[PDB]
């Protein structure tokens, strides 16, 4: 896990 | 291609002493001080503890810092300096290093950490006025040192930075403020590292990179990243923790607890104990 | 606040 | 005889209980309060959260409990001052259930159920909740054998949770004499500390301590019904069948299992 982006 | 998303996730060898009362900035130096030893950033909360030992967690485990190293060996302690267990290293001990804070800025990171917020004006104002009355976090019996192991502030400070070369004869004493470390981290980190003596010329570029692995902006990301903890994301509401990387502010006003409390405080600010004496030496009473 | 995400 | 005797027994393997006996005992007082039973024997890992420390050079008898391994670093300290070491075991299905309940666990809660019985098993013990426990075997081996090692100048006796239910007054009356307390042990003394201790006096204590704060023995209640070698069957076939499995082979868990006789 740990996410976020921004893409 | 379109941006701006969210991701969907549902002596040189001997003990070194890094002392401080809680909140003081204690895992920052200790972050800066992992990443300058392995020249690698610390991505994670155990990458900081595999290059400092906390002696409160070791003795959880009836572990102990080695009674005489063959190696520089950092250990983490909010303990006041005479606790027995302390007394088992008077003459192991090669570094103190004494990590000093404003009591303000203390006060209110260890109301956060103990998940009182300053809209439950009630048990910030109760959290608030205990600091004052009891002149730090001793008080806590739940605490680090269980209170009493802790002491007031001043006792704490006293401890560790005072009649140093009878407690532990052997050692070199080194008191830096927080506040001085936010005001020039590398000029002070570079201080500290050539303090401890942990071995060989200090590089500024090394020192810059730790500095620069250890900004409150890295250690966010290494919050939230974690992994080990500073002591699974999103459950139900009880999983909520305190932040434990806050803003690192200086010198905060109490008065949005009421301007009583902020009255109350200076006027132990200006009195004659311990607290204020030692508020006054390290340039916390205006 | 206190615990993350992002969902 | 001066010198620490130590009270170790891994979690919830009735080391309360013995200490209310001691207390009542040494005192000649029935404990009324948890305050009682903590004035008479120290506790190692609570004074450790202060930094302190037993004496290393004990002018007088001193009866401390703990639940860590005696290989810590910290017990390493009192190889010289250790004079008699009280171990206390008890049989791990129950001290899994005792200590499922203590946790706040509700047998019919399957998942949180199932997933600690499941790490009681995997890991063999509590070990993993500290590593300073060790497994129960590991907790077991460390005070029980190599005595002559880690505390040469001391004696060891070890006796089984189920054997002081069994015969309170005789037990006890072994184990006070084994610490050697001064004097003549008055078997009336015995029976005496033993009847202040009962399951039910010891509710009482919970109580009283309860509405006066006298005290806390670390909400679930502290003092139980004492069960023996309960099933887990109601977890799951496969998970007391997995607990089968450790009893039944050659490591150090079966091993003890079967030499306390909890192998069944
Ligand atoms: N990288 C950093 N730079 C400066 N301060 C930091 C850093 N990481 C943590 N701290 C601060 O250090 C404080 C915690 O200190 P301890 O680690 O001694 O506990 C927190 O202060 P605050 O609550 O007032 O913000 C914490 O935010
Ligand atoms: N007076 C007593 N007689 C027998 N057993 C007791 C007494 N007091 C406490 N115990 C048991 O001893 C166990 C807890 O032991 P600890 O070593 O934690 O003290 C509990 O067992 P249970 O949870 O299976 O019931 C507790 O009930
Ligand atoms: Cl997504």
């Amino acid at each position: 896990x740990y996410x976020x982006x921004y893409x | 291609s379109s941006h701006h998303h969210h991701h969907h996730s549902s002596s040189m060898n001997g003990i070194r002493w890094i002392a401080s009362y809680p909140k003081a900035g204690n895992t920052w130096v200790r972050c800066m001080l992992a990443a300058y030893i392995t020249g690698k950033a610390p991505q994670v909360w155990n990458d900081i503890d595999a290059e400092s030992l906390t002696l409160e967690a070791m003795l959880r485990f009836g572990d102990l810092p080695p009674a005489e190293p063959m190696e520089p060996v950092l250990v983490k302690t909010h303990l006041k300096a005479d606790v027995p267990v302390l007394g088992l290293y008077g003459e192991a001990t090669a570094k103190v290093l004494y990590l000093v804070r404003n009591p303000r800025d203390m006060l209110l990171s260890s109301m956060r950490m103990a998940s009182i917020s300053r809209d439950d004006v009630e048990k910030s104002r109760d959290f608030a006025r205990k600091f004052i009355a009891n002149e730090g976090l001793g008080w806590n019996a739940l605490g680090a040192g269980g209170g009493v192991g802790l002491g007031s502030w001043p006792e704490n400070v006293r401890s560790w930075t005072e009649s140093s070369s009878d407690r532990f004869p052997n050692a070199d004493v080194l008191t830096m403020r927080y506040e001085d470390l936010k005001g020039d981290p590398v000029a002070r980190f570079s201080e500290i590292v050539e303090f401890l003596d942990l071995g060989g010329p200090v590089d500024i570029e090394d020192i810059r990179r730790a500095v620069a692995a250890s900004t409150l902006e890295r250690m966010r990301e290494l919050e939230k990243r974690s992994g080990g903890s500073p002591i699974m994301m999103k459950g139900g509401p009880g999983g909520a923790r305190p932040q434990f990387v806050g803003e690192g502010r200086y010198d905060q006003s109490l008065s949005f607890l009421g301007e009583d409390i902020e009255s109350d405080y200076q006027e132990l600010l200006h009195g004659d104990s311990g607290f204020a004496l030692y508020a006054k030496q390290y340039g916390y009473a205006g």
